[PDB]
RNA sequence: GUGGAAAUGCGCUUGCCAGGUGACCCAUCCAUCCUCCCACGGUGAGCUUUCUUUUCACCAUAAUCCACCUUGGGCCUCUCGACGCGUUACUCGGAGCGGGGGCUCAAGAUUGAAAAAUGCAGCACUGUCUGUGAGUUCGGCGCAUUAAAGCAAAAACCUGGGGUGU
RNA sequence: CAACUGCAGACCGUACUCAUCACCGCAUCAGGUCCCCAAGCAUCGAAUGCUCUGGUACAUAGAGAAAGGUACACUCAGGGAAGUCGGCAAAAUAGAUGCGUAAGUUCGCAAGAAGCAUUGGCUCUGAGGGCAAUUGCCAACUCAGAACUGCUUACGGCGGGGAAUCCAACUGUAUAAUU
RNA sequence: AUUUCGUGCCAACGGCACUCGUACACGAGUUGUUCGGUCACUGAGCACAACGUUACACCGUUUUGUUAGGAAAGAAAAGGGGCAACAGAGAACCUGGGAUGAUAUUCCAAAAAGAAUUGCAUGUGGG
RNA sequence: CGGGGAAACCCCGGUGGAGGCCUGUAGCGAUGCUGACGUGCAAAUCGCUCGUACGAUUUGGGUAUCGGAGCGAAAGACUC
């Protein structure tokens, strides 16, 4: 029987513009807007793009207001990277630079070598 | 070509109100309009005899 | 059904395994042709394991 | 809307010097108690129907308080 | 409408503090995380830049 | 639903039963008995007519003593451990202000639970 | 060849563009929606992702290769002599 | 600043650099809100030559906030697998399946404040409900399929690397 | 720096319409004009027919079997294309289910090829599930079968088929107003 | 672009009729911190400045990171100033009303019928 | 998932839902009656019938190319 009509003043169905039909104490049925969503925090896209955990999808004005440790963890690259990234780098910086130093002694040990 | 923070300041300076609000509109002939509503502690029928009406 | 039984330990993992792929396979008509088959299964498995 | 859990929080906030007016709601096995601040309606529920008059008779004269009735069109 | 596909490379920039993105034609058999060597001094492998 | 239904057994319907029991159904009519509009016979056959229209289980007629009619002081009252709605004696009720030819000088309304009344109108 | 004798994947064509035509681009097509094998991980995971881009699902690499297949038969001749010409000093 | 072995939880400021949201609209399947039927009940009208525990109408809860069981996904830990888990469906696993215990994201559910003081129908007062089935693109499978067809951009905002301060 | 509190929150639009009468067609013209919401029954159904809510009885009317007309109206004995440049127009087939289906072929099709049978009403039977402790309670209409009984073949909606020759491979475009 | 509303009116007009009217006359009506737009984004694109050409600017270039032989910044930073979307991006408010003749997520007054959210400055308490 | 086979490999039944695929609404068109009208409802319309209807598809707003010129799946088509 009922049949709802616009009520803000766009009369087109895009994706930002979508309604969900109320019923209100008056026994009446009215549209009302329902915003549009976030799709949160994610890590790097040459990197996988994957959603990051412990962080909440969180539009323009709410993220704004929202506590700061809605939005990140407490290690380091908190909010930017995952635990398998942050892993890999910390691996990567540490035998990297073992292999120059090693690389340094053996070099100059043998010139010292070959010149006695 | 008045502002509503113009329209309160010149109410007040020629009748000696206060007020809580003011609303207004454009007529289709050109003319603006405006709503004044004055604070609870004065009477607006008390300032309309004063003025005449 | 195949879920309960298993859950239930009237069936184990290798048989559970078997009959699923056969469900998919289009071999069972109904829930009453399921069960019978399951029957005859785990008494030939009765005979084995008595013969063991 | 926030609620209120005891008492002392009551108190408190009935002395906040801000409070306009206290509402009170006389509803079948409960009390509620409506204090009208800046912002925000702080209610207050008793489920016990004495001390409930004790904390109507001893609030505090200064605030004005009303009590909740069924008002009609022409009331 | 190119039929080619191409590649995103990440430098350092010489003089300053930031990266540098570039774009070019990819060879066959590039793929990501390869590291590309452009320079006189740089080796002969797939996907390096070299003088003629 | 679970079980399909035969024709043969449309005739006869479960009336189904409460479990504490004891509820009871009143009919007042205090205000016609006020005035001359009612009459004693009048109430008499309106306890005969309840008695012999009301149905049980699908059948009319024939009560198992466990639907009483008896009135007193005015008011007819339906003692009864079966279930039933309340609406149906007033539905009844109309029918026989029908057959009198009253239905444009009496009106039956609600008070509470468990209770109807017969009012005039203006 | 339960459902089709010969046509395979091109039965989505019905009876149009000639047999010849369809035969030629029935090879080609096959290759392209196929799973080759990747050298990184040594799985059969690499599918095309428009016409010369190759992703694996398992290592979630992409690759430069050749149009309808991972890799050309140039491509093989091309990575020895470079390697040859590398190992000459 | 600080808690936990871990997933990760709880309570000063940014010359420069780096990421993210914005941001990319799906057949099929499942699905909220919503409306459409049934079963039970309350209220008011309708038909009654004869039948009809019967026909019709109504039975409502806005935003905002507090506290904290279902479904789907990501991950940690213990026990470390060749056969095993799983979808209607074209999958997956020593590059770590499955089972026990946990951390987290999204959509819902539940208790309460708002809020009966409102709304509806009958005549000052009365009544003021829940459970099933079908349909329906919010959301989910970061989804199948053609592709020599394969991510519009930017403001604004968010977090971190360094540095400063205590 | 997080709470609370006090004060102040500028400008323009806002009536009505959106069409068998409010716009464009000289007009209150059977033409044209983008978007959102969309009930019940029959039924595969946004087909088609009828209906609750909402909306309308506004489009010059009255009397009234001349001929000849137009029609989103029909029927005709016997024959059945003899009519005509030409089966033009009309008639005709028709849903669903079971069985059955040729030449030719690029092996995908041709194909609903062609063709045969069944179908109403009423009273029953069987199969296809869920949850709690073998029992109890509960939900959805689909399919198959039987006895009895009847026909005046009885809304709407819904392919006529076959054998060949010429041309163009195919879907598509294209002389708004004679191709 | 006043056709909306109330009261009156029947000369002409609504191809018949009118006591009716979107006709005629006289008076009324459109209320926003949150709704749409500007403030305040880029797109297909446009073309002021600068330069060049033309007897003559009323011509050409002006987004492939981007003007101009080019000294266009008022503590380091290369690349002038703008416009173009009322269906893209962006966007802090919801119900009830006995509140109209005509407006309402725009009106309601101290029990605001009320319940909220957000932008500026202030003041107190923690400091 | 079942069969057959020494191998190479070959068969049945399900599932799945492809296609400038088919019947058919809305939409977009315009074959026949050489129907109606032909001082018309209309300076091209009306009625039945008919083509297509997931694609080289239909459509709103914005933007870009014009008279010795523009644009054209090409008809000397169209440019109020
Ligand atoms: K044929
Ligand atoms: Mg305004
Ligand atoms: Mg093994
Ligand atoms: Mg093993
Ligand atoms: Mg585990
Ligand atoms: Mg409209
Ligand atoms: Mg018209
Ligand atoms: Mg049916
Ligand atoms: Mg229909
Ligand atoms: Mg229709
Ligand atoms: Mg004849
Ligand atoms: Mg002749
Ligand atoms: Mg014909
Ligand atoms: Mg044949
Ligand atoms: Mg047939
Ligand atoms: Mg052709
Ligand atoms: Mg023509
Ligand atoms: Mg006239
Ligand atoms: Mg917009
Ligand atoms: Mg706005
Ligand atoms: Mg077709
Ligand atoms: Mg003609
Ligand atoms: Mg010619
Ligand atoms: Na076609
Ligand atoms: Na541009």
């Amino acid at each position: 029987c009922p049949r709802v009509q616009y009520r803000r003043r766009m009369h087109y169905a895009t994706r930002g513009n979508r309604m969900r039909l109320v019923r209100t104490p008056g026994n009446r049925l009215v549209m009302q807007k329902r915003g549009k969503r976030s799709q949160g925090p994610h890590t790097p896209w040459v990197l996988g793009h994957k959603r990051l955990a412990g962080t909440k999808a969180l539009r323009h004005t709410k993220a704004r207001l929202a506590p700061r440790h809605q939005k990140t963890t407490s290690r380091p690259y908190g909010g930017v990277l995952s635990h398998e990234q942050v892993r890999d780098r910390i691996v990567r910086a540490f035998l990297i630079e073992e292999q120059r130093i090693v690389k340094r002694a053996l070099k100059a040990h043998a010139k010292v070598q070959k010149e006695k | 070509r008045a502002n509503k923070t113009e329209i309160k300041k010149a109410i007040r300076k020629l009748y000696q109100v206060k007020t809580v609000k003011v609303n207004t509109l454009i007529r289709p002939d050109g003319l603006k309009k405006a709503y004044i509503r004055l604070s609870a502690s004065y009477d607006a029928l008390d300032t309309a005899n004063k003025m005449g009406l | 059904l195949l879920r309960k039984y298993r859950e239930e330990k009237k069936i184990d993992r290798h048989i559970y395994r078997e009959l699923y792929m056969k469900a998919k396979g289009n071999v069972f008509r109904n829930k009453r042709n399921l069960m019978e088959h399951i029957h005859k299964v785990k008494n030939e498995k009765k005979k084995a394991r008595q013969l063991a | 809307p926030r609620e209120i859990k005891n008492l002392k929080e009551f108190l408190a906030i009935c002395s906040r010097k801000d409070a306009r007016c206290v509402k009170v709601k006389h509803n079948p096995k409960v009390t509620k108690f409506k204090v009208r601040c800046s912002r925000h309606l702080y209610t207050l529920v008793m489920a016990d129907k004495k001390k409930a008059d004790k904390i109507e008779r001893s609030i505090h004269p200064s605030v004005k308080k009303i009590t909740v009735t069924s008002r009609s069109h022409a009331n | 409408g190119r039929g080619a596909p191409l590649a995103r490379v990440e430098f350092r920039h010489p003089y300053k503090y930031r990266r540098v993105k570039e774009l070019m034609v990819a060879p066959e058999g590039m793929f990501t995380g390869q590291s590309m060597l452009c320079g006189v001094k740089a080796p002969l492998a797939i996907g390096n830049v070299l003088p003629l | 639903v679970a079980v399909r239904a035969k024709v043969g057994s449309r005739g006869f319907t479960r009336q189904r039963q409460l479990a504490k029991g004891k509820k009871v159904f009143k009919i007042d009519c205090s205000i016609p008995a006020s005035d001359g509009i009612f009459s004693d016979d009048i109430l008499s056959n309106f306890q005969q007519y309840f008695q012999d229209n009301v149905k049980l289980n699908g059948r009319k007629g024939k009560l198992t003593s466990k639907v009483r009619v008896n009135m007193r002081e005015n008011t007819l009252s339906i003692t009864t451990t079966m279930a039933y709605r309340k609406k149906y004696f007033k539905y009844l009720t109309k029918k026989f202000l029908k057959k009198k030819d009253l239905r444009d000088w009496i009106r039956i309304l609600a008070k509470g639970k468990d209770t109807y009344q017969l009012k005039y109108f203006n | 060849a339960k459902r089709t004798v010969k046509m395979g994947v091109m039965g989505r064509y019905g009876a149009r563009y000639g047999s010849n035509p369809r035969k030629r681009a029935k090879k080609l097509e096959v290759s392209q929606h196929a799973k080759h094998f990747c050298s990184f991980c040594g799985k059969f995971a690499f599918r095309r992702k428009a016409v010369g881009i190759w992703r694996c699902d398992g290592c979630s690499k992409t690759v430069a290769g050749g149009a309808y297949t991972l890799s050309t038969p140039n491509n093989t001749t091309v990575r020895s002599t470079v390697r040859r010409l590398r190992e000459l000093k």
